[PDB]
């Protein structure tokens, strides 16, 4: 059944207004919060 | 979703405040992917 979930809106008109990058926010929001895969790297004999 | 929503895009914001939305620059319309086929059955719009 559904259930509560927090939303966040980013005021378009804002963002620009202080000169940040939507491309950055979703990357600060989806990376702090969500987790990021950034690469790989090797660890006694296997790749990690 | 919307073509309303589409055309709120904010491009850029003038020096003056003034806003410049997508729509603004652009008529956004429901098309077709490609205009190159033109189906007709018996002279009356068709598709197949």
């Amino acid at each position: 059944e559904d259930t509560p979930q927090f939303k966040i809106d980013i005021d378009q008109e804002k963002a620009q207004a202080l000169g940040v990058s939507i491309s950055d926010i979703n990357t600060t929001l989806g990376a702090a919060w969500g987790g990021s895969y950034v690469n790989d790297f090797i660890d006694r004999g296997r790749v990690k | 979703t919307n073509t309303e929503e589409f055309g709120n895009i904010l491009l850029k914001v003038n020096q003056d405040g003034s806003q410049v939305r997508l729509r603004d620059v652009a008529k956004i319309e429901l098309g077709g992917e490609s205009y190159d086929v033109v189906a007709k059955f018996n002279g009356q719009p068709a598709s197949g």
